[PDB]
């Protein structure tokens, strides 16, 4: 659906200013990561994930299966905007 | 002291005859830009037919053992490289033969100063101080009018007074450092403009010559690409391609790099194994290596990609090589890498770097090759001389990359152990000045020639510093094989980060030279350069000893 979109538009928010302790986001580390390794996997964890909102982790114990690919894209904005480039990687 | 043409309307009189000729042109000795000079002076020589001996000189002790021997005919001598520092007049003897003397010596240099017997006091030269350092250069001037030949008893404490006066000053000079004004391929060149050759590959020759050092300064030459860049317009092969065409097909002008390899080699390796990044991006740190692969990833070229030889890398990536680079390395402090560069395109073939050529060469003189075993050794040096001198003819190109195959593994060593030096943080910081010494190592089979070693003290003085605050220092190294303890001990010249406001002017050569003044413990200046010697385990810690003090700088 298209309000799924929108949903996107918060995850980012969780995707890269997201802290844990004290300061030094971890999910910016994981994407600077790779990033120079440029193994294309993005690593996110569920703990955080279901810490930030249940209602995410719910969407994950019903439907992964379109969000995953809605989640991806995502992660492939955040990368562009942190590396402005993989245009030509994966 | 006299006019390039004219010296050589002289060295035309003095030698064409029945039987020819006879002289010896000197080509020493180690140092690259010795075989640009001489290689385009040699075939200016073959223009005109004249006959003529070329010799490989390694020791400045082994000069004495030519001169001594073999000299019959030759009435008109040519050296090299040689003398600028030390004069052979008292070191050869000469005794006068026959004014207009029989035999004409030339010595070409880039050193300075001068030795002061040398310019003043016309027997063997006919000197090449011309035109660099002219100057004045009043201090040498004044050295020799005033002490030659040189109520009373106040006239006498006078004139004494006054002789002080004089050799205090002149011996604040040729107490100094030694420092290369110009390469002297360069005025070669000059004098063959003179004449009028404007030949390509001898062009060639002098942008060989003048990019041979740029591994060590420049430092005249940041101003020098005017006087090569204006002859690269006093020529053109043709107006536009014409793709390619096949012959002519000549050197042009190219974005390159301080970077290494880059046309022969693998692009991440290029990186890797290049000396002015090893430094900026702490390579040799596991967590800087790093870094590296974020340059990667900001350029949007794969690590595969990086990987790969750089013949066969994509041709998106070589229109972009030069915008890239401009959008990213701006932000690493890596800014300065971009040169204008001049390389030689041999078409089919490939392209060179004027530089990599150079990495080629020195590549060839120490690989691909108790007195006696030294001597046997520096003759395996003199032969392999020549297989780097081949290198340098365009027919040959099938060996040229015997060199590259070689330039490549050398790094491979040379960073390597570079690295193992650094994990166990071997620098002495001292007091007055940095110092270091290899007390073991692999393979120092390739750490016997003197270049080699002015290479790894060049990436070592380099990745010390920056700079990387504070006060650069010169560096010392020292390494050991076989010879008995040869452990040879060069001398070297901190390195500014392009920001050069002054020469510096290395004082090892005077450091040195007062030790062997001292005790002289196995101290052996053998090495044609006042920077590099020999010592023995035995007597190189009192040496160390002796050389941290009295400090002279």
């Amino acid at each position: 659906p298209n309000v799924s979109r929108t949903i996107a538009r918060e995850l980012k928010s969780f995707l890269l200013e997201y802290t844990d302790e004290t300061g030094r986001s971890v999910y910016g580390a994981r994407i600077r990561t790779l990033g120079e390794m440029n193994s294309e996997s993005l690593e996110v964890n569920y703990r955080h994930l279901a810490e930030s909102k249940a209602i995410l982790a719910l969407f994950l114990a019903k439907c992964p299966e379109e969000m995953l690919k809605i989640f991806d894209l995502v992660a492939m904005e955040a990368t562009e905007l942190h590396y402005p480039d993989y245009a030509r990687i994966h | 002291i006299s006019q390039f043409s004219e010296a050589y309307n002289k060295i035309l009189r003095n030698s064409s005859s029945a039987s020819s000729c006879q002289l010896v042109i000197f080509v020493s000795c180690l140092n690259i830009d010795a075989l640009c000079a001489t290689k385009m002076l040699s075939l200016l020589f073959k223009k005109q037919l004249v006959q003529s001996q070329i010799v490989p000189i390694f020791g400045y002790s082994e000069l004495r053992r030519h001169y001594s021997q073999l000299d019959d005919n030759i009435n008109s001598l040519l050296l090299v490289g040689f003398g600028g520092v030390i004069d052979l007049e008292a070191f050869l003897e000469i005794d006068p033969q026959e004014q207009s003397f029989r035999r004409d010596i030339y010595v070409l240099d880039a050193h300075r100063p001068w030795n002061l017997d040398n310019i003043f006091g016309s027997q063997i030269i006919q000197c090449f101080d011309d035109g660099t350092v002219d100057d004045t250069l009043g201090e040498e001037k004044e050295a020799y009018y005033k002490l030659l030949e040189l109520n009373d008893l106040s006239k006498r404490k006078q004139r004494k007074k006054q002789i002080h006066e004089y050799e205090g000053v002149l011996e604040e000079y040729y107490s100094q450092g030694t420092t290369v004004v110009n390469s002297i391929s360069a005025q070669i060149y000059s004098l063959l403009s003179a004449i009028g050759e404007t030949n390509l590959s001898n062009l060639w020759l002098n942008i060989l010559g003048t990019t041979s050092l740029d591994i060590a300064y420049a430092q005249v030459y940041n101003r020098l690409y005017p006087l090569l860049q204006d002859e690269v317009k006093r020529l053109t092969p043709s107006s536009r391609n014409s793709v390619k065409t096949p012959d002519t097909l000549t050197l042009n002008i190219q974005p390159d790099y301080y970077l290494f390899l880059l046309r022969h080699s693998s692009l991440y390796d290029s990186f890797y194994y290049s000396n002015y990044v090893n430094a900026k991006l702490s390579l040799w740190n596991e967590n800087g290596k790093k870094r590296l692969h974020k340059m990667f990833a900001r350029m949007g070229i794969p690590l595969s990609t990086a990987q790969e030889t750089w013949l066969y890398m994509d041709h998106s990536i070589k229109r972009e090589l030069g915008i890239i680079f401009d959008k990213n390395l701006d932000r690493y402090g890596l800014q300065d890498i971009i040169r204008d560069g001049f390389v030689r395109t041999l078409g089919y073939r490939g392209s060179i770097s004027a530089s990599e050529f150079v990495e080629a060469l020195t590549a060839l003189l120490e690989v691909g090759n108790s007195a006696q075993k030294l001597t046997n050794l520096r003759k395996r040096w003199v032969s392999n001389f020549w297989l780097s001198w081949d290198a340098l003819d365009d027919r040959k190109v099938e060996l040229l990359n015997r060199g590259i195959q070689l330039a490549q593994d050398l790094q491979r060593a040379i960073f390597n152990t570079g690295v193992a030096i650094l994990e166990k943080k071997l620098i002495k910081h001292l007091r007055i000045y940095r110092l270091c010494v290899l007390q073991d190592g692999p393979d120092l089979d390739l750490y016997r020639n003197p270049l080699t070693l002015l290479r790894l003290g060049n990436t070592l003085i380099e990745c010390c510093a920056e700079s990387e605050d504070k006060q650069l220092l010169p560096m010392v190294l020292a390494s050991i094989d076989e010879n008995t303890d040869t452990y040879l001990v060069a001398g070297l010249t901190p390195r500014y980060p392009r920001g050069t406001k002054k020469p510096i002017l290395n004082n090892f050569s005077m450091a040195f030279q007062q030790i062997t003044a001292e005790t002289d413990a196995k101290v052996r200046i053998d090495n044609f350069e006042s920077s590099i010697i020999e010592i023995r385990r035995e007597d190189l810690s009192p040496f160390l000893e002796k050389l941290t003090l009295s400090g002279l700088l």
